[PDB]
């Protein structure tokens, strides 16, 4: 995801000479000794690499062809993500095919407890909402999209939903069971994560909304508490109660208090910019320990929050305040990954220059923290809840609004 | 400190989403 063509200000066409008169231009620019501003030098370093690639004609065509290997892959993504939204899968399993051992989490809207099925011996984590409730929270159209769209995409970082159903009384979606945990429990019980670990998960998160928004949908409810660690120390994102498909503006007052947007909180109509808000407010406190934004009262952080003024930790390094002063921008218009480089403007962050994009992808990082075990069905790397019988109405609720589920 | 004031606060907990 580097663009050499715009680095050097040039269309993917230009001639020889053009891209040699181009790298001159650029050079004189950012030259050390006629330009001393900040970051000059991290310019005049990619200007040179650009012009490597660009000048020469064998390398030149290696990326112009890996240019259109991505446009494929995105066309494939967006087919996929396509057929299985428009026409969704339904009724694929049912209740008494599991055994229900154990609450694995709660939220504000549903129950995730581990269970076994019956049949093959496989666990998995299974999401009960009580469609009583979901119309009184004035939850309908969110888990709507909640089941329709996290069974419609496809990422390395991203949980399945194996199975739904519904019965005369519950919402039922069943996912693969995550057993390391919520990285919110790991964050609290360490104090802190380093800035090369906090930049491993934020790496998974920032490939993760490159692929959600480059289908149109935004995710809206980032935290530790909804991101889980698998057994290879890698993340995956669960909870899809508020990921929403939108062209243009939104305008739900949705999400958690301390990773709300500014904008959301002044009710503007909003987009994909309130996720990258939310990257910023998690890479902040998974390397302080701590949000750059909180207080008792959910008002009080509403007003930090939209105020906007944050301070650092003095052990924060140099690359890492930049990188937050960006994201944590209060002006949508200026902040990363809002910009028109969009996500690139992020990877090509000085802060992750150490960041192998392809290998975090491919999961072929070593993970800086594994999860430890003691079997299939341990559950210790979660806390333990009380347990409530699943009761089941002789009555079918809510038919109607909960027809397409 | 401020880590110690936050791990001194009232909301160092799981943060449920606002149902609002
Ligand atoms: N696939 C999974 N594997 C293991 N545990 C999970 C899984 N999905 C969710 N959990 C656990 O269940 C908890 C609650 O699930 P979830 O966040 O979807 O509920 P919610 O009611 O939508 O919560 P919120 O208040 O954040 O909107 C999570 O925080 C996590 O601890
Ligand atoms: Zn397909
Ligand atoms: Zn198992
Ligand atoms: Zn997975
Ligand atoms: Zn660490
Ligand atoms: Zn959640
Ligand atoms: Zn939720
Ligand atoms: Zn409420
Ligand atoms: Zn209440
Ligand atoms: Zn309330």
């Amino acid at each position: 995801g580097k663009d050499y063509y715009q680095t050097l200000g040039l269309a993917r066409g230009a001639s020889d000479e053009e891209i040699k008169r181009a790298y001159r231009r650029q050079a004189l620019r950012y030259h050390p000794d006629k330009n001393k501003e900040p970051g000059a030098e991290e310019k005049f370093k990619e200007i040179a690499e650009a012009y490597d690639v660009l000048s020469d004609p064998r390398k030149r065509e290696i990326f112009d062809r890996y240019g259109e290997e991505v446009k494929e892959f995105l066309a494939k993504a967006k087919e996929d993500f396509l057929k299985k939204w428009e026409s969704p899968a339904q009724n694929t399993a049912h209740l008494d095919q599991f055994e229900r051992i154990k609450t694995l989490g709660t939220g504000s809207f549903g129950r995730v407890m581990l269970v076994k099925h019956k049949e093959t011996g496989n666990h998995y984590a299974m999401k009960i909402l009580d469609k009583q409730k979901v119309v009184k929270l004035k939850q309908i159209e969110h888990t709507l999209n909640e089941k329709r769209i996290l069974q419609a995409v496809n990422f390395p970082f991203l949980v399945k939903l194996e199975f739904s159903f519904k019965d005369n009384s519950n919402l039922y979606m069943v996912m693969e069971y995550v057993p390391g945990g919520e990285m919110f429990s790991h964050l609290r019980r360490i104090g802190r994560f380093s800035e090369p670990h906090a930049r491993f998960y934020a790496a998974q998160i920032v490939l993760t909304f490159e692929y959600l928004h480059s289908l149109d949908l935004i995710y809206r409810d980032l935290k530790p508490e909804n991101l889980l660690i698998d057994q290879q120390g890698y993340i995956q994102v669960t909870d899809f109660g508020f990921a929403k498909r939108v062209k243009g503006r939104t305008w739900t007052l949705c999400g958690t208090p301390e990773y709300l947007a500014p904008e959301i909180i002044l009710s503007k109509g909003y987009n994909k910019a309130v996720d990258w808000w939310a990257l910023g407010v998690l890479i902040y406190e998974m390397a302080a320990g701590y949000p750059p934004f909180f207080a008792d009262q959910p008002i009080q952080i509403y007003e930090k929050i939209v105020s906007g003024k944050v301070r650092f930790p003095s052990h924060f390094s140099s690359d890492l305040k930049d990188l937050l002063r960006n994201l944590l921008q209060v002006d949508l218009t200026k902040r990363f990954g809002n910009l028109k480089n969009g996500v690139n403007d992020i990877k090509n962050h000085k802060w992750f220059a150490t960041t192998d994009w392809i290998a975090i992808y491919q999961r072929k990082v070593e993970a800086p923290f594994i999860p430890k075990f003691k079997g299939p069905g341990d559950t210790s790397n979660f806390d333990d809840y009380e347990e409530e019988e699943i009761r089941v109405s002789i009555n079918e609720k809510c038919g109607k609004e909960f027809s397409e589920f | 400190t401020t880590y110690a004031d936050f791990i001194a606060s009232g909301r160092t907990g799981r943060r449920n989403a606002i149902h609002d």
